[PDB]
Order: structure tokens, then C-alpha cells, then sequence
């Protein structure tokens, strides 16, 4: 099994900003990422394959990189209909076990009460 | 229009029988994938099982190698995953969805992956002696 | 005559031999997985071609004094006018057709025509010798000129067509693991291609410029050629060759060696880059074999000065038995399989020398056996080379056709274990049962370092 590891595990910002979410994977190559993105109960969605593609039908906000066994996640303008949770997957027949990441739960940020 | 819809939750006993159903329309199973996964109450996603339907290649996940076994019905258009002696922590949401299988290039090989595209609603299943 | 044209008649052996060098380690290895054709159809490919450039070559060579001298010359117009046709028709072998029926229709046609051009421009260069100069001294230094240029030119070939093609790798699909009969043509089904096939525009297009700079050298070569050279029965030739013995077992003997080495060439080429597993440099490895075998030449040469001929061949032809065995037995590994290649290099270079020297001494034993006959000495040169190119084309042919029946998978990256057994056996088991057996008839061949005889003879 490859230990896929999500850095961030709650990231906060507001509408606008620039998000950005590491999945760093423990084997070093021939791995590829799947960034999939869950709502409280519903059902999650294929976001980027591949660790660069987008998936036909998603927004282009989001955008995926491959650095050097650290896949990255990013959303330019945070749209108020982004704040869920997103999943890193291991997608690749030739590390079998496609576990999935930590998560990272993505909350609107203002001064604390 | 592709759509997966589960089947089969409720409470089962610890140590258990309960096959879970994926009923398929807008797609043949026979000629995709599917995939299981599912997700703890409160805790993240956990890919659980994998199955290409038309050779029968089969992965489970480490955890549940030998207690699930999945299949594909081509007569029905369904996939299935049976559950065969549970343990008090496999209660959870279980969601069936459609692979995308794709190639990623290493260098100058083009190795196979499988992305979860379309992912079916869920059913929750509560392995406990007592609950609600 | 002087200088101001033995360079320039010695550029002419350049076309010949690189454009069929890059030919003869890559072709096989184009047919099979930048244009992707059934095995069976490569094979037929294969051995049509070189069995066509075998018999265009005694066509081509009485189709000569048949033809008038012009105001260009008798041989120059030969070459003046075939080469366009050949450049033309060489960058469309090494072109996927836009036709989804008649694929190989049409690399047959176009390799066919190819040779019949490349024959059409080699056989009136070669026989450009005689008119060059009147005295012999002359013509002999052309010939050595041309020679050295031709080794020069397999190098060259290998080079450019192992660099071009080096800088795009052919693209490979893994086996598919959720798959068990390994069929791509289930997989790539709902699969996205738009990399893999890009991947493959790209290689295509890597064989389509080493086409193009190859055809270049070419059209270079032969204006060189062309503006630098201004020259000034058979049944009863082939019941005669059958008379003198001696040419009969060197020819023998000589021919099992250059077939196994030339399977070597061909099945090689293909398996550094499938079973070994060094797809990534095998035109490295090839242009290490080349250089290997052209820098040491001269050594051969000096050898043959030392001691017998009949001693070279045998320590030159068996030092590949050791390595192109342990290149088999032993696991991958670049460090082992570059000392294997140097190796094979230098016996490469021992078995093509030694003929190329050895069959002017049985051309000067059958000058004294029968020493009133006029004409009827390049005949020898004409059976040999005829039955050399005729029988590396059927071993080829059955090489591909051996791959075809072993469940060859084109796209694939890792080949079944038939296809592995037989690209080691064509390599090891038939290449060296075939240099044994030329080396145990060629203890039948008389002249045993006995050629002071027909030397002070002559
Ligand atoms: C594993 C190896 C794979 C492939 C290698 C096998 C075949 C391809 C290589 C060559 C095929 C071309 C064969 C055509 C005839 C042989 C050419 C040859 O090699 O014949 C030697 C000749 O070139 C000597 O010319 P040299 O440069 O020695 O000058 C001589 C100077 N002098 C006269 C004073 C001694
Ligand atoms: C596998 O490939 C062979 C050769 O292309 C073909 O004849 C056969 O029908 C294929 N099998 C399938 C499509 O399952
Ligand atoms: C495959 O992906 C490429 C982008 O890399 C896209 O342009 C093409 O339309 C896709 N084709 C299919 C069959 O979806």
C-alpha cells in the first residue's frame, strides 16, 4: 500500500482567493493522482485525473500539477459553492490499492468571535 | 443520461451476510468498470473494492481482502459486492461508480490508471449489535 | 585520375550504404511499431524486398552495354536520373499511408521500387570503376577510397537514423493488468488515445526527418558524384562457377557466417529493444556495435598481414560465440550488454572483411585453373552477392514470420514469453549454430595460407 498523505487537513479563505492543496505521495514514480470533491452528503465528483486533466464538466478553476511526486490541487477564484472537501486518490493499476487521502476541509475564512 | 443506483443497507449483525446492489442505467456494466468505496460516518472516503466486468479481474482493498468479494451481473446490468463476515467498523456510506480508465505517460510508457467519473448515490449500511 | 576526382567518385558509396543500413537494423522495427502492420504482412514485406534488390541486381547489370553512350555518358545518366526517383520513393517508405486498406501494398510497392532505383544507381557506380582511368593502380586506389567511404557510410547511417529517431522513443502501452488475453484492441476501447497517438505523430514524424536527411545525403552524394566523375554466355558462366570447387566451399562457408550475422542485424535491432529491455537506448547500443566494428577494421587488416586468413577467420569469427551467448544468458544490464556489443562489433568487422579479401584469391586460383578464359571474373562477385541478399531476406522474412506465429502484440511494451524465447534464440541458437556450421565448412576450403603460389604465379 502507498500512504497517500494530504498536507493541509483544514484550509480556511474566503470567495476570491487562491487555494492550493499537496498530496504528497510516499512512492517516488509511476503513480497518478485523482482529485475528486465531496459536499456534506452528496456524493463526491471526479475533479482532475491524471494529476493535469480535468474532468469534461468541470469549471476551469481548478487546476492540477505533478511536482515531482508531490500532486497539487489549485483553485484560482474561490467560488461560494467551493467550500467542500477534497479527496486525493491513488490512481494507478501498477500501485494496486487505490486508497484515497486525509481530506481537506476547505471553510470560509473571517475574524475570529 | 448514466445514472447507479444502490441497493441493499440497514442494520446487519456482526458477522454478517449482505450483498449490496448496483443497478446501472445509461451504461453496460459488461463493457466498464466499477468501483466501491465507502465512507466512514465522520471520516474520510476508503476505496473498498474494484472490478473490470468484462475479463473479471477483481481488487479489494487490504482491509477487506478476503471478507468482500465483488461481481458484475450481466443479466441484470448490476454490479455486486458481497459481505461476508463483518466486523463492528465496516458501517458506513458505500457508493458504486463507474471507472474511467486512462493512461498516464511514465517516460515513454503508457501505464494504466482508473478514475472514479461518475459516482453512484450511496447506501448506508450499520454493522452493530444495537444501534439507533 | 588524380584527386580532383577518387574523393569525389568515393562520396558515391555513401547512398548506397546508408540509406541500406538504416534499412536493414530499423526497417523491421518501423513495419512493426511506428506504422503497426500484422507481423505476417512485415514479414512478406521483408523478404520480397531483399529478395527484389537480389534479383534487380543481375538485371540492372545486363541491362548496361545495352544501353548507349549518351552525351552524359553511358553509366552517369544511370544515376544522373534514378536519384530523384529514389529519394522520392525512399521518404515514402518510412511514411504511414492516408488509407485505411492497402497498407501494405503500400510499403510493398515503394520498397520495391526503391530497391529497383537504389540497383539502378549502385550496379552503374560500382561498374563506373572500370572506366574511371585506364591504369589499374588507379582503380584500385578508387576502390580502396570507395571502401573506406562505404564503412564511413554505415556509420553514418546508423548514426543519423539512431540520433532522429533517438530524440522521440516509440510509445509503449503496459500490459493491461485488469485484462488476461493482453488484447489492446478490448482496452483502448472508451480509453482517450489523443497522447498515445500524439506520442506516435511524434515518432512517425522523428522516421519521416531522418528520411528526409537521409534522402538529403543522398541527393548531396550523387551531384557530388555526377558533377566531380567524367568517365571516358551466362548459362554457360553459371555451369563454369559450379567447376571451380574451391570458390564453391568458400562460398559456403562465407555465406552461413553473413547470414547469421545479418539475422544478428535485423532480430537484434528488435531485441535490445523488447526482450532486453533498453528501448530507450538501443540506438546507442547499435552505434557503439558500429563504430566498434569500423575502428577496428584496419586491426583485422593487420591481422590478415600476420598470420593466415584462414586463422582470422576463425579467431575473428568465433570471438562472438562467448559474449553473444552471455548476452542471453545473463540478465539485462547496459554495462554488459555494451562489452557484448563491442564484442559482436569486432567480429562483425572480421566476418565482412574477410570474404571482401578472401574471394580475390579464389578469383586468382580460378585464373590459373582455367587461365585462357576472358571475362567471367566478376561472376563470382555477382553469384555471391546474389545469394547473400536472396538468403538474408528469406532468414528475415522467416525471423518476422517466426514473431508473427510466436503472438507478436503490436502497441505492446512487454512482449509474451514465446516472442522473448525467440528473439533469444534468433540471437544465440540460430545465429551461432549458423557460425559454427560456416566454420566447419570452411575447414573444407583448400588455400591454407598456400596463396604464395597464386601470387607469385598471378
Ligand atoms: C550484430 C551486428 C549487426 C549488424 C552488422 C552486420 C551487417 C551490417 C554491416 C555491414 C554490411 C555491409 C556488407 C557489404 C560488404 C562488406 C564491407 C566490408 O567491411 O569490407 C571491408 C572493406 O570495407 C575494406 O575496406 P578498408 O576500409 O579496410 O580499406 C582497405 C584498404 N586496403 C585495400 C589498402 C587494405
Ligand atoms: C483480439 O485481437 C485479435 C487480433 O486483432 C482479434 O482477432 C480478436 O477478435 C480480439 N479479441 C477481442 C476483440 O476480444
Ligand atoms: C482526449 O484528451 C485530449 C486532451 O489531451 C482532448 O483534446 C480530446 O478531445 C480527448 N478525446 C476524447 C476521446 O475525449
Amino acid at each position: 500500500d502507498i500512504q497517500m498523505t494530504q498536507s493541509p487537513s483544514s484550509l480556511s479563505a474566503s470567495v476570491g482567493d487562491r487555494v492550493t492543496i499537496t498530496c504528497r505521495a510516499s512512492q517516488s514514480v509511476s503513480s497518478a493522482v485523482a482529485w475528486y470533491q465531496q459536499k456534506p452528503g452528496k456524493a463526491p465528483k471526479l475533479l482532475i485525473y491524471s494529476a493535469s486533466s480535468l474532468y469534461s464538466g468541470v469549471p476551469s478553476r481548478f487546476s492540477g500539477s505533478r511536482s515531482g511526486t508531490d500532486f497539487t490541487l489549485t483553485i484560482s477564484s474561490l467560488q461560494p459553492e467551493d467550500f467542500a472537501t477534497y479527496y486525493c486518490q491513488q490512481s494507478s493499476f501498477y500501485n494496486q490499492p487505490f486508497t484515497f487521502g486525509q481530506g481537506t476541509k476547505v471553510e470560509i475564512k473571517r475574524t475570529v468571535a | 443520461e448514466v445514472q447507479l443506483v444502490e441497493s441493499g443497507g440497514g442494520l446487519v449483525q456482526p458477522g454478517g451476510s449482505l450483498r449490496l446492489s448496483c443497478a446501472a442505467s445509461g451504461f453496460n456494466i459488461y463493457s466498464s468498470s466499477i468501483h466501491w468505496v465507502r465512507q466512514a460516518p465522520g471520516k474520510g472516503l476508503e476505496w473498498v473494492a474494484y472490478i473490470y466486468s468484462y475479463s473479471g479481474y477483481t481488487s479489494y482493498a487490504d482491509s477487506v481482502k478476503g471478507r468482500f468479494t465483488i461481481s458484475a451481473d450481466t443479466s441484470k446490468n448490476t454490479a455486486y459486492l458481497q459481505m461476508n463476515s463483518l466486523r463492528a467498523e465496516d458501517t458506513a456510506v458505500y457508493y458504486c461508480a463507474r471507472s474511467l480508465e486512462y493512461l498516464y505517460s511514465s517516460g515513454y510508457q503508457y501505464k494504466w490508471a482508473t478514475g472514479l467519473d461518475y459516482w453512484g448515490q450511496g447506501t448506508l449500511v450499520t454493522v452493530s449489535s444495537a444501534s439507533t | 585520375l588524380s584527386v580532383c576526382s577518387k574523393l569525389c567518385y568515393a562520396v558515391g558509396g555513401a547512398p548506397y550504404q546508408t540509406t541500406g543500413c538504416a534499412l536493414g537494423f530499423f526497417l523491421q522495427i518501423y513495419l512493426l511499431d511506428v506504422a503497426q502492420l500484422d507481423p505476417f504482412y512485415a514479414s512478406i514485406i521483408l523478404f520480397v524486398g531483399r529478395a527484389w534488390d537480389a534479383i534487380t541486381d543481375p538485371m540492372v547489370g545486363f541491362f548496361i552495354s545495352k544501353t548507349p553512350w549518351t552525351r552524359f555518358g553511358r553509366l552517369m545518366p544511370w544515376i544522373i536520373f534514378s536519384t530523384p526517383f529514389a529519394v522520392i520513393s525512399y521518404f515514402l517508405i518510412w511514411f504511414v499511408p492516408d488509407i485505411s486498406t492497402g497498407q501494405v501494398m503500400w510499403y510493398l510497392i515503394f520498397y520495391c521500387i526503391f530497391q529497383t532505383l537504389v540497383t539502378c544507381f549502385h550496379v552503374p557506380y560500382s561498374a563506373l570503376t572500370m572506366f574511371i582511368s585506364r591504369e589499374q593502380s588507379e582503380r584500385d586506389s578508387a576502390t580502396a577510397y570507395r571502401m573506406t567511404v562505404e564503412v564511413l557510410g554505415t556509420v553514418l547511417g546508423t548514426a543519423i537514423q539512431g540520433q532522429i529517431v533517438g530524440k522521440a522513443v516509440t510509445p509503449c502501452i503496459e500490459n493491461p493488468p485488469f485484462l488476461s488475453e493482453t488484447n489492446f484492441s478490448v482496452a483502448i476501447r472508451n480509453v482517450n488515445m489523443t497522447h498515445y497517438t500524439g506520442s506516435l505523430a511524434d515518432t512517425r514524424n522523428a522516421y519521416m526527418v531522418a528520411a528526409g536527411v537521409i534522402g538529403g545525403l543522398y541527393i548531396l552524394c550523387a551531384v557530388i558524384l555526377s558533377v566531380g566523375v567524367r568517365e571516358k554466355s551466362f548459362f554457360r558462366g553459371l555451369k563454369l562457377v559450379m567447376n571451380h570447387g574451391a570458390y564453391i566451399k568458400l562460398i559456403t562457408g562465407f555465406l552461413f557466417t553473413s547470414l547469421a550475422f545479418m539475422l544478428l542485424e535485423g532480430n537484434f535491432a528488435l531485441f535490445c529493444t523488447y526482450t532486453l529491455g533498453f528501448r530507450n537506448e538501443f540506438q546507442n547500443i547499435l552505434l557503439a556495435i558500429m563504430l566498434s566494428a569500423t575502428l577496428t577494421i584496419p586491426f583485422w587488416q593487420w591481422f590478415l598481414t600476420r598470420f593466415g586468413k584462414k586463422t582470422a577467420v576463425y579467431v575473428g569469427i568465433s570471438s562472438a560465440v562467448p559474449f553473444l551467448i552471455t548476452v542471453v544468458v545473463l540478465d539485462s544490464n547496459l554495462v554488459v550488454t555494451y562489452i557484448v556489443a563491442v564484442a559482436a562489433g569486432i567480429s562483425v568487422a572480421a566476418a565482412f572483411l574477410l570474404p571482401w579479401s578472401m574471394l580475390p584469391d579464389v578469383i586468382d586460383d580460378f585464373k590459373l585453373q582455367h587461365p585462357e578464359s576472358r571475362g567471367h571474373e566478376a561472376i563470382f562477385f555477382s553469384f555471391y552477392v546474389f545469394f547473400t541478399k536472396f538468403t538474408s531476406g528469406v532468414s528475415l522474412g522467416i525471423s518476422t514470420l517466426s514473431l508473427d506465429f510466436a503472438g507478436y502484440q503490436t502497441r505492446g511494451c512487454s512482449q509474451p514469453s514465446e516472442v522473448n524465447i525467440t528473439l533469444k534464440l534468433l540471437v544465440s541458437a540460430v545465429p551461432v549454430g549458423l557460425i559454427l556450421l560456416g566454420l566447419l565448412l570452411f575447414k573444407l576450403y583448400p588455400i591454407d595460407e598456400e596463396k604464395r603460389r597464386e601470387n607469385k604465379k598471378a
